[PDB]
RNA sequence: AUUCCGGUUGAUCCUGCCGGAGGCCACUGCUAUGGGGGUCCGACUAAGCCAUGCGAGUCAUGGGGCGCGCGCGCGCACCGGCGGACGGCUCAGUAACACGUCGGUAACCUACCCUCGGGAGGGGGAUAACCCCGGGAAACUGGGGCUAAUCCCCCAUAGGCCUGAGGUACUGGAAGGUCCUCAGGCCGAAAGGGGCAUGCCCGCCCGAGGAUGGGCCGGCGGCCGAUUAGGUAGUUGGUGGGGUAACGGCCCACCAAGCCGAAGAUCGGUACGGGCCAUGAGAGUGGGAGCCCGGAGAUGGACACUGAGACACGGGUCCAGGCCCUACGGGGCGCAGCAGGCGCGAAACCUCCGCAAUGCGGGCAACCGCGACGGGGGGACCCCCAGUGCCGUGGCAGCCACGGCUUUUCCGGAGUGUAAAAAGCUCCGGGAAUAAGGGCUGGGCAAGGCCGGUGGCAGCCGCCGCGGUAAUACCGGCGGCCCGAGUGGUGGCCGCUAUUAUUGGGCCUAAAGCGUCCGUAGCCGGGCCCGUAAGUCCCUGGCGAAAUCCCACGGCUCAACCGUGGGGCUUGCUGG
RNA sequence: AGUGGCGAAGGCGCCCGGCUGGAACGGGUCCGACGGUGAGGGACGAAGGCCAGGGGAGCGAACCGGAUUAGAUACCCGGGUAG
RNA sequence: GAGCCUGGGCUCCGUGAGGGGGGAGAAGUCGUAACAAGGUAGCCGUAGGGGAACCUACGGCUCGAUC
RNA sequence: AGCCGAGGGAACUCGGCAAAUUGGCCCCGUAACUUCGGGAGAAGGGGUGCCUGCGGGUGUGUAACCCGCAGGUCGCAGUGAC
RNA sequence: GCCCUGCAGCAGGGGCCAAGGGUGGGGGUGUUCACCCAUUAAAGGGGAACGUGAGCUGGGCUUAGACCGUCGUGAGACAGGU
């Protein structure tokens, strides 16, 4: 359980006794890790704090790839250079900040896909 | 925190073995033919707010303050402590005579409708008195100065006929 | 507070007085503690047997503690069994 | 520990803008959502009930509340919980009874009686102005109500301007504009209920409101915050005020 | 009333402590006639355990069937919808942005409600109720057949979200915001239903705003301890990400070594916070159960589903600790809800009547329900008003006899009152009848220098001190003083107390100047001129809920109580 | 030799010489408020005692004796270790 | 992430055979230390001794009387 | 003279005699008492193989000797025997 | 398996015939014995070179080493302890 709602301990170093019980509205969820699919791709829905709705992506083959305007839909080779763990590239991870290989060439995820369900790219030069 | 609870309306004495005050309180409850100590000091509980009043509004400046000094004065004026013109400093001046002179059962003495305090109390609280159009049984009930010449014995009471006996026994007096 | 009795005793006055003040060790059903109480009244100790329930109220004196002549005893008692030791003594009552 | 909104409402806890006994009853109606602030307004059940006396019990004011005969700003009303409050009209046809509920020197509500010509009018101060889809603009009232008006006469409209509508049917007349010698009606505050012609605004920065200066009917300066002046004419009012 | 008195000596003046004398709260001894009003009655010890009955339903104008009476009308369960997350109870835990006040969200969610702008097209399916079989001690539950909807699903269109490139129409103090254009993609509505009628009422979906209720952030304020001195290691920050309704070390990968602290950190102790309450001339000291606002909890601990909203007080799952039924196979419960019972104790009520008033839920409505709420019952809870006789002649020294009067109160009756009763209020009959005690009596301290009994024994005594054969001090009687339906005892707080001293105390000899000096922080600092305006003073704007406190007027006979209005309180914050 | 003097206090007395600290007086000299007190911290501080090494006349705790005394672990007398 | 076991950290109360000083109470036994120059003036600091109050030595003060 | 033994675990015996348990290295953590030097390797806890790569130290060094990191994988067991 | 009883029954006392079978496990002590614990139908007692060291053990006892107490001038000693 992510409860994602407060530090037991203060600045200067002392502790904080929890006076009350973790409320509903506190928790987080799992981190939806993106991979590269191989021949289909998979999303989830979920129903969130008022009556709301979240769409999450879990295995990802087509990219919407930008150059001054214009875009394009393509496919989704392996990931380069994850700036944001080490891992990633090697288990080929997408987040956002991500260099990707396509058809055209190389790209920077702008998009963050475990919030929004797709994949969006910028050119690079 | 704490709700409120009602409060005595009267104060006892500092110390209760004082040949003085003994004394004294000793003849005005045989002269006012008082039940206990507790009514006398309800009415210097009055006269004390009065005269505390008083000081508190003296020599001191703003609206309310000389609002608060008009409806002392009137309000005296009314209960029949002081005339109608009379200044702040008349007040430090009362009694509790006065208080003492102003309540039903001496008025009902003075008036000559009976003989003494005992049976002024005993047509009071057995509803042989009425007020300018109202049975009272209260002895304190301190009659004001618009209804002092509207006492007088009830409709329906043995002694509002001129020839019944302890009326004319009362009458006797007079 | 409440207690229970284990044994009557007497205790010798303070100088320059001389007289027997009889008193009652009393054990306490809250903790378990043993104190001594007073007995007041001319013949008191002849209404209290052992094993008799008895009531204990502080006695009076400075700085909630003993009296002028039995320095060291605190109490007194108050009720023999759920009647008044005064009525007791006055002999308005009959202890059941 | 509370899971939830809230259903009730103590007498002692209402608010103060209210004519009603405190120590009598535990319990108050609570108003339910709907145009005014709960600060600002009242429940017609008290109107019906507690202010004017057509009736003595709840169940009477309902009956004559579903009976259809209680109109504000000219639409039938049936909940008993519906909040009336500043500026609106309360008719009564079969009594051809015409009020307009005003605040007093004190902050509460009163029912100023009114005539069946200007019963047909409800001033409407605007509060904001917005972009909708199509180039459309939207005027957001005082009351919470909105009304849409087009592209090209949008700078005929501003923020804090006043605008006379015929009520049940919502046509719009008479733009009355906020300047320099323009009559107001404060609504909050200390110098609420007072009246008069502005005379200067003043700005700040950072967060901190705009403040008013008004000049008595007699010569008598004051100042308030601007979102409490409501205009009502340009050197006369255009409606009966007490 | 801005107060004093007793006690250290053979006698005196001081210092200093003890005690008396006042008020409020809890327990208790003796005693007790009446009415009214109010926010009182298992808080102090066990947030310990519970038998029995009740505390949350409603909709036939959503749907199908079944039974009863002449297609129509009544009644029952089921499907379905809304609600059950409020109201009610307690004070264990918590020294914290928990609370209070001022501000912010341009970093967020919101079913029921309001306004405006728009929509409701085309298809399908299952299954309770019902019929045929049942299983099981129970709790519960299987198979087959048949069926409807405002039940469920699919298609479409509108619409929602992400990203990129442009235009600069809106608000505001200020646009990662709204509007227009183009492009690439993901998700993806609706009950044209029910009723009346020859259009109206109640409803369904989308968008923009508001309102209601919440979430999060900040500045300021608020107990005791040094025989508790160094603490912190995701700890402090940054770059990049994930997750969230949302900002954020909330979490992660990498790069640094930062953060708090003698102006007292950390650790420990005690404790729900405030509005308010008691006391005092005030300055001040102490408390914060009952009414309101807020917080937390539901035997102890943890974790989830459904829903606008819960990690759920009368819903779920596991462990620990207790209990109940059993056909021994298995099943069920935790009153800090109202009554009621056990136990713990010094210490706390009836297993009552009603939805007539105020309110909440459901319903078009009519209305139904509610141990909330209202009404009574028991209780020396608090406050207000009264009573237990009055008059006259004579007598004695307040009371006796004689005669007369009255009926609040008491006994009985008729009306009104009340949801129904009862109390109360008007009236009738009878009749001085029916109704005072508790403490004290040597001096503080008010009232006996009377009789008897006892005899350092017995007993008394806040303190001083009485008692050893003549006792004003013990016990009893007779007298007398204080208060009085109340009066005494024990514990606690304030005052007394200038014995905690800012106002306002002391340190040669009574308690008290470090053995002396140097100096760090801190506190205190010479005169004149110029400037600033942080402190400081005046004026004005926005806030500091109500109740509680003061005054006046008005309504219950007056009053306590309730209502209208004017001031105050909120120890203060903030814009000029 | 003081009823005197110097020193922050403790304390300091033969003469001569050297090195050194502070104060008073006189001053139309210089600087121009650079000051007071001082929690915490520091330095000095009689006698006595302790450590290590030297010395040791007189006096003298402990101790050894003689007297007094009802008793004398004391006062008086003769010696004497530490110091 | 409960619960169980286990190894530590802190701290309040609980209970324990038996020893030391303290305080009251009776006043019992040995002496006569302090109050007069109390019969050796008294008291502070340090050290040694002694049945007990106390003795002695170095330094200090008068809160010490007399000629 | 040696190796293994289910369940129990000193009930054996004067007596745990004999046998068994632990064991190398790195990191965390470490009491009473004390002649302050010690006790102390106190106690107690976690890890360790093979393969594929990445870095540091001295050094001119794709010479040599040492110190760290990540990932993949197998077994009942990685100081696997000694 | 039987007899008497101050044997109602359950159990107890006392005595007769019977040696076929049984009579065990633990704590302190070198112990035998005695004492205690929990079980048990009961937990009898003796003899056999005080049965049994060309069967085991070696705790005691009874050489040569050493310590304490007491006795003795001493060398030393103790049906005393270790």
């Amino acid at each position: 359980a992510i409860w994602q709602g407060r530090s037991l301990k203060k600045p200067s170093g002392g502790r904080i006794i929890l006076a009350r019980k973790k409320r509903k509205r506190e928790l987080g969820r799992e981190p939806a890790n993106t991979k590269v699919g191989e021949d289909r791709e998979k999303r989830k829905i979920i129903r969130t704090y008022g009556g709301n709705r979240k769409v999450r992506l879990v295995e990802a083959l087509y990219a919407n790839v930008f150059e001054g305007g214009k875009g394009k839909k393509v496919k989704i080779l392996n990931v380069v250079e994850n700036p944001a763990n080490r891992q990633y590239a090697r288990r080929n991870i997408i987040t956002k900040g991500a260099i990707i290989e396509t058809e055209i060439g190389k790209a920077i995820v702008t998009s963050r896909p475990g919030q929004d369900g797709v994949v969006n790219a910028v050119l690079i030069k | 925190g704490d709700p409120k609870r009602q409060r005595k309306k009267y104060e006892t004495p500092s110390h209760p073995w004082i040949k003085e005050r003994l004394d004294r309180e000793r003849v005005l409850k045989r002269n006012y033919a008082l039940k206990n100590k507790k009514e006398l000091w309800r009415h210097e509980t009055q006269l004390k707010e009065f005269r505390r009043r008083a000081r508190r509004l003296l020599a001191a400046r703003g609206k309310q303050a000389e609002i608060e000094r008009q409806q002392l004065l009137q309000r005296l004026y009314r209960l029949g402590l002081l005339p109608a013109d009379a200044v702040l400093d008349d007040v430090l001046s009362l009694t509790v005579e006065d208080v003492l002179e102003r309540r039903l059962q001496t008025i009902v003495y003075r008036k000559g409708l009976a003989r003494t305090m005992k049976q002024a109390r005993q047509l009071i609280v057995h509803g042989h008195i009425e007020v300018n159009g109202q049975v009272i049984r209260s002895p304190g009930y301190l009659v004001l100065r618009e209804e002092e010449d509207t006492i007088t014995y009830a409709k329906g009471s043995p002694f509002a006929k001129e020839g019944h006996p302890e009326r004319m026994v009362i009458e006797q007096a007079k | 507070a409440r207690g229970i009795v284990l044994e009557k005793i007497a205790v010798e006055a303070k100088q320059p007085n001389s007289a027997m003040r009889k008193a009652v060790r009393v054990q306490l059903i809250k903790n378990g503690k043993v104190v001594t109480a007073f007995t007041p009244g001319d013949g008191a100790i002849n209404h209290i047997d052992e094993h008799d329930e008895v009531i204990i109220e502080g006695i009076g004196g400075p700085k909630g503690g003993s009296m002028g002549d039995i320095p060291g005893i605190r109490y007194k008692v108050v009720k023999v069994n759920r009647v008044s030791l005064k009525e007791l003594v006055k002999g308005r009552k009959e202890k059941p | 520990a509370r899971k939830g909104p809230k259903r009730h409402l103590k007498r002692l806890a209402a608010p103060t803008s209210w004519y009603i006994h405190r120590k009598a009853y535990k319990w108050a109606v609570r108003p339910s959502p709907g145009p005014h602030s709960m600060k600002t307004s009242i429940p017609l059940i008290y109107i019906v009930r507690d202010y004017l006396g057509y009736a003595k019990t709840a169940r009477e004011a309902r009956k004559i509340l579903n009976e259809g005969k209680i109109l504000v700003d000219g639409r039938v009303r049936k909940d008993y919980k519906f909040p009336v409050g500043i500026m609106d009209v309360v008719s009564i046809p079969e009594t051809g009874e015409h009020y307009r509920v005003l605040p007093n020197r004190i902050g509460k509500l009163i029912l100023h009686p009114i005539s069946e010509e200007e019963a047909k009018l409800k001033p409407f101060r605007i509060n904001n102005k917005r972009m909708v889809k199509g180039a459309k603009v939207q005027l957001n009232l005082h009351d919470g109500s909105n009304h849409l008006v087009s592209l090209a006469e949008k700078d005929a409209y501003k923020t804090s301007y006043t605008v006379i509508m015929q009520v049940p049917e919502r046509q719009i007349v008479k733009v009355l504009p906020f300047e320099v010698g323009a009559y107001v009606f404060v609504t909050q505050g200390k110098n609420v209920a007072r009246k008069g012609k502005i005379v200067e605004v003043r700005q700040f920065p950072m967060g901190w409101p705009d403040v008013v200066t008004i000049e008595d009917e007699n010569g008598e300066l004051f100042d308030t915050l601007k979102e409490y002046a409501f205009v009502i004419g340009k050197d006369k009012p255009e409606i009966s005020l007490p």
